[PDB]
RNA sequence: GAGCUACCUAAAAACAAUUUUAUGAAUCAACUCGUCUAUGUGGCAAAAUAGUGAGAAGAUUUUUAGGUAGAGGUGAAAAGCCU
């Protein structure tokens, strides 16, 4: 009965394995956005080339 | 290369060798030890009866800490406690050689170890058939009260009531300010000062042109030798010699001090009642209780003080 | 089994021996008075001969708001409020003028400090000084008494809400807002707790301390 | 510990102190050749624009084991003459009182509770 | 604050040749009686200290190799094998690495 | 004046030194063999030396388990202290971390450097500082006392 | 020589949130300015930094191109500004 800790990346660190740990953070702000508005607003608010 | 190089006790000892030396070297200081434990059977010197004027030798004892007292009248009294520990009369001197109207005694105390220490003071040792000491330190002993080398000393030695001088260097505090070593007021926080808080001031007058030999600057603080007059002698633990001294020692911790009898006006001639050449356990004319104590003191295991 | 916090020696670099000492003295003082075990919290009632008169004797009860000192220079403060007037008396356990010590009534509280009582209403600093003795229960664990007081107005003696005293017996919520909550948690040091050569363990040095009192009865 | 321009609680009966007035009595001199003031000590107050002289009888600061630490500075008006001004103290004193040296033995005649 | 007056060499050679500016002749140095290189009494010999860490560079490159990505680290005990050793009894359920050089004479 | 004070004062300040620390102890723990700093490595390894008590504590203790989850950042790491490292150091006392000094680092800073290892790891053994033989002539010597020492009582 | 700065012409921009109202109104960002103290004083800087401050839908601020030239220009006059 030890509840060891998850092991997964950090999600401040500056490393590959802890920004795709950030990408999933805003990413699953999508997936909990009720209306569609909402979900295209946060897939598109940033511009990029 | 055909130079200098450095070596040092173990670096030429196998493992188990190691260990060897290091038992043997203990066991050599059990032996010498224990052979200078009986003085008035090795050839004591002749023991003078005490006359006005006499000083005797002191001790070298260690700091253990401090801790609460408390007297009949219910006064707390902080004390400290000092250890005289593997201490031995070292060295004699007559009063012609030392060049000073008295003769000098050198004592020492704490053994140490044997292994970083030069050759010349482990010969000195060696003649004298003791285990070396920390520190030695000379005192100033009439003739009548001259004790043979090699003779142990012991914190029976003094007895409650009589006061006594402690020397020992000072806790070291290193390179310090002028507010800090010696007081000086400084300059104000705030209202314009500028870059002048902790400073001195001016060193001196504008006409000498010059700074006095002895002002006071900034400097290295602490580290010297002080000594405090009259403390006086609550009680003394003879099991563990252990002797309570009034208020406070200078030194830090498991600091060795030197202790003699007060030469204050008052307690001039006080030693009439002490073991005048020294306390010699060896000749068991009485054996001593466990713990000494001062007439004031309230020992504990005594009733509650009522101050009816 | 309860292990009087004065004998627990301090770190440093003392000798054991000058406790050794001490501890000898120490305990040839409570054979000739009985001194109570007791905790931070509990209401003590302390009985001491007056030296400025002639061996009369003295009561002052309070609450054991703070317990400090090592050694036979141990000593507990305990708090009273009498015609509305706030008063605090630091004891020490091994004076020989304490007469006697009675440990009113047992228990303990959520902090080992009981200082922000001075901050508090004087309802939770009030005892009657004629109040008789609780019971006890020896073969049972000392009651925690959870009571959270209520303070006065913000100006206090010290910064209670800040998290380097840990005060667990305040009612925060009803004195500060959130947003003065939020601001005080900027002088919290999370790794204090963590780093592990800052932590003094004592349950040797207790297992042997506790022998050697029972091996001296 | 009492300093110049300390505020100061008279625990009197009297007039002088009883009476509620917006303004708390100011300490304006200590009677040490030390300037602080502890119990036992006079001082001299400014209290409703008279000077008046006092005694301290207990205080905030911590003094030596097994006394009495106050939770204000409490003062009691004591004449020119030396005679208290107010008739009762309702406010416990420390017994230390009596045993300093100087006068105290008039204003523990008036004060009915020792702590 | 400035100079009032230039400095002499007369007088800076003293300053600057003065036995505290020198540099101290060192007695702590001796031989590594394995490969022959100099060292200091009290410090690892640089040479045979040198030959350890870049075997044990090598092995931990295998053990990346094995584990394949981060946050793969065994639960269990490790041990390196090279070429012509099996695992022992004692060596079942423990991760194994394996080296192509032979074994080298220092390392048991 | 600094006179008892059992810490070095290291990175940005307190917070940062632990983390700096912190860094080392996870690096060790997941390596078992480190370089760093000679001052660093000293002062990493008393958190190395108590870190493995915590493991012996056992899995199930939470304090334990509150300490590892802190110090461990690579968090796999927290199954190898409980179950790799705490059963390999189970018959000592204490003295689980073996640290020696090496030459100065050549990279013009010249710092003085350390080797830290945990005991017992797999890595090939360090060129540590053999004693001489028992069958040197000083050794020799001493071994004769020693018979007769012991043999004539 | 008006790519700085003073003033001007033409063509363009920026001002969230909150309360008032219907505003050279209010609180306060972005933005503009530079009150007080400390640091700095061959400095990061030939006028800055860090805090603290004033204005912040207007006589506001900003961008681009053009104009006025030394016996002169510009000036909500400080004999200010005109590399
Ligand atoms: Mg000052
Ligand atoms: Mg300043
Ligand atoms: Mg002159
Ligand atoms: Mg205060
Ligand atoms: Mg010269
Ligand atoms: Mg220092
Ligand atoms: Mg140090
Ligand atoms: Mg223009
Ligand atoms: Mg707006
Ligand atoms: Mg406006
Ligand atoms: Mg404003
Ligand atoms: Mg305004
Ligand atoms: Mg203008
Ligand atoms: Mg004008
Ligand atoms: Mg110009
Ligand atoms: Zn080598």
């Amino acid at each position: 009965v030890a509840r060891y800790p998850p092991i997964v990346a950090s999600m401040t660190a500056d490393s590959k394995a802890a920004r795709q740990r950030r990408v999933q953070r805003w990413q699953a702000t999508v997936h909990a956005a009720p209306s569609v508005d909402e979900k295209i607003r946060i897939l598109t608010k940033m511009q990029f080339k | 290369l055909h130079s200098k190089s450095s070596t040092w006790w173990d670096e030429h000892l196998s493992e188990e060798n190691l260990s060897f030396v290091k038992q043997l070297v203990s066991d050599e200081n059990k032996t010498q030890l224990t052979s200078k434990l009986n003085p008035l059977k090795d050839e004591p010197w002749p023991l003078h009866p005490w006359e006005p004027g006499s000083f005797r030798v002191g001790l070298i004892a260690l700091k253990l800490g401090m801790m609460p007292l408390w007297t009949k009248d219910g006064q707390k009294h902080a004390v400290t406690l000092l250890q005289v520990q593997d201490c031995h009369v070292l060295k004699y001197t007559p009063k012609e050689d030392h060049n000073g109207k008295i003769a000098a005694l050198t004592v020492g105390g704490k053994t140490v170890s044997r292994f970083y220490k030069p050759d010349s003071r482990l010969e000195f040792y060696r003649d004298l058939g003791l285990p070396p000491k920390q520190i030695h330190k000379i005192f100033h002993v009439t003739d009548n009260a001259v004790i043979k080398p090699g003779t142990p000393l012991y914190a029976a030695h003094f007895r409650p009531g009589q006061y006594v001088d402690v020397t020992a260097k000072t806790i070291g505090k290193g390179f310090q300010g002028v507010m800090k070593r010696w007081g000086f007021k400084g300059q104000p926080a705030s209202h314009g000062q500028t870059k002048t808080h902790r400073r001195p001031g001016a060193i001196s007058t504008g006409d000498i042109a010059r700074v006095w030999p002895g002002t006071k600057m900034p400097g290295r603080m602490g580290n010297q030798n002080r000594t405090v007059y009259g403390l006086k002698v609550w009680r003394v633990n003879t099991k563990h010699n252990i002797i309570y001294v009034n208020g406070s020692v200078p030194g830090h911790k498991n600091c060795l001090v030197k202790i003699k009898d007060s030469t204050l006006p008052a307690y001039k001639d006080s030693c009439k009642n002490l073991p005048f050449p020294t306390y010699f356990p060896d000749g068991d004319e009485e054996e001593l209780p466990e713990d000494l104590f001062d007439e004031s003191v309230w020992q504990p295991s005594e009733p509650s003080i009522t101050f009816a | 089994r309860f292990l009087s916090p004065e004998f627990i020696p301090p770190r440093g670099r003392t000798n054991p021996l000058k406790f050794k000492i001490e501890r000898k003295d120490m305990l040839d003082r409570r054979k000739v008075l009985p001194i109570p075990e007791f905790y931070v919290g509990s209401i003590l009632r302390v009985t001491t001969a007056d030296p400025y008169a002639s061996g009369k004797t003295s009561q002052f009860l309070g609450i054991c708001i703070k317990r400090s000192g090592n050694g036979l220079g141990a000593t507990f403060t305990l708090r009273n409020t009498i015609e509305g007037q706030g008063v605090e008396i630091c004891f020490e356990l091994y004076n020989p003028r304490i007469q006697e010590i009675q440990v009113v009534k047992l228990e303990k509280r959520l902090d080992d400090n009981l200082l922000y009582l001075r901050d508090a209403l004087p309802e939770y600093s009030t005892f009657d000084v004629n109040m008789k003795p609780v019971p006890q229960e020896a073969c049972q664990e000392v009651p925690v008494n959870k009571l959270k007081v209520k303070m006065k107005p913000k100006p206090w003696s010290k910064r209670w809400e800040r998290p380097n005293f840990n005060i667990k017996g305040i009612r925060f919520d009803l004195a500060l807002t959130e947003e003065q909550m939020k601001e005080a948690q900027k002088w919290n040091k999370p790794w204090i707790e963590f780093d592990m050569m800052r932590e003094y363990d004592t349950s040797k040095i207790e297992a042997a301390l506790w022998e050697e009192i029972e091996a001296s009865k | 510990a009492v300093q110049k321009m300390t505020r100061v609680r008279v625990v009197d009966n009297s007039a002088l102190g009883s009476t509620p007035y917006h303004r708390p009595p100011r300490c304006i001199h200590v009677y040490n050749k030390s300037g602080v003031g502890k119990v036992g000590d006079q001082i001299l107050l400014a209290i409703r624009g008279q000077k008046k002289k006092a005694l301290i009888v207990g205080h905030r600061m911590p003094g030596s084991r097994m006394t009495p630490k106050f939770d204000s500075n409490n003062v009691v008006l004591i004449e020119d003459n030396g005679n208290p001004v107010g008739t009762r103290i309702k406010i416990p004193i420390p017994t230390s009182l009596r045993r300093r040296e100087g006068e105290y033995s008039k204003v523990l005649a008036i004060a009915q509770n020792f702590v | 604050a400035a100079p009032k007056n230039r400095r002499t060499i007369e007088v800076n050679r003293c300053r600057r040749r003065n036995p505290q500016k020198l540099i101290k002749i060192k007695n702590n140095i001796d031989i590594c009686p394995e490969c022959g290189h100099l060292k200091q009494k009290h410090v690892l010999c640089g040479y045979c200290y040198e030959k350890v860490r870049q075997e044990t560079t090598k092995i931990r490159q295998q053990i990346g190799a094995q584990e394949g990505g981060p946050f793969r680290a065994p639960s269990v005990e490790t041990m390196v094998l090279y070429t012509g050793e099996k695992p022992s009894e004692k060596d079942q359920g423990k991760r194994i690495v394996e080296r192509n050089i032979k074994r080298p004479s220092w390392f048991t | 004046i600094s006179h008892g004070r059992v810490y070095r004062r290291l990175g940005l300040g307190p917070e940062s030194r632990i983390h700096l620390l912190r860094n080392l102890l996870t690096g060790l723990v997941r390596h078992e063999r480190i370089e760093a700093t000679w001052a660093r490595a000293d002062e990493m390894r008393g958190y190395a030396e108590k870190l493995i008590d915590y493991g012996k504590l056992g899995d199930t203790n939470e304090r334990a388990m509150r300490m590892a989850d802190f110090w461990l950042t690579e968090k796999d790491l927290i199954p190898k202290l409980f179950k790799v490292l705490a059963p390999r150091f189970q018959g000592q006392n204490g003295n689980y971390t073996r640290m020696l000094q090496i030459p100065n680092r050549k990279e013009q800073d010249r710092a003085k450097m350390a080797v830290i290892e945990y005991k017992g790891n797999y890595l090939p053994p360090l060129p540590l500082p053999h004693r001489d033989s028992n069958l040197t002539l000083l050794n020799q010597l001493l071994l004769g006392l020693q018979q007769d020492l012991h043999h004539n009582q």
